[PDB]
C-alpha cells in the first residue's frame, strides 16, 4: 500500500534525519513523508536536499507550536 | 508549505 510504501521510505529517512535532530526525528521524518515517492527518493540520493528538506520542516514546526 | 506540521511522527519498526 502507498501507506507501507511511505513507511519503508521512512526507515531509510529517519536515521538520515536523526543525524542531526535526534529528539525531533519522528516528527520531522513524518512530516517529510508527505512528499511524494519520487521527491523521497531524492532526498535519499542528495544528503543537502535531505538537509534543506529537514530545516523546512524545522521551521514549519516551530511556527506552529510558537505563533 | 507543503509540509503538515500536523503529520504523524514516523515509528521505525524493529525485529
Amino acid at each position: 500500500s502507498p501507506e507501507e510504501q511511505k513507511q519503508m521510505l521512512g526507515e531509510a529517512i529517519y536515521p538520515k534525519v536523526a543525524a542531526s535532530q535526534p529528539e525531533l526525528a519522528g516528527k520531522l521524518t513524518g512530516m517529510i513523508l508527505e512528499l511524494p515517492v519520487t521527491e523521497l527518493l531524492h532526498l535519499l540520493e542528495e544528503s543537502e536536499a535531505l538537509d534543506a528538506k529537514v530545516n523546512e520542516a524545522l521551521e514549519v514546526l516551530k511556527e506552529y507550536q510558537q505563533n | 508549505s507543503t509540509l503538515s506540521p500536523n503529520a504523524s511522527v514516523f515509528k521505525p519498526s524493529r525485529s
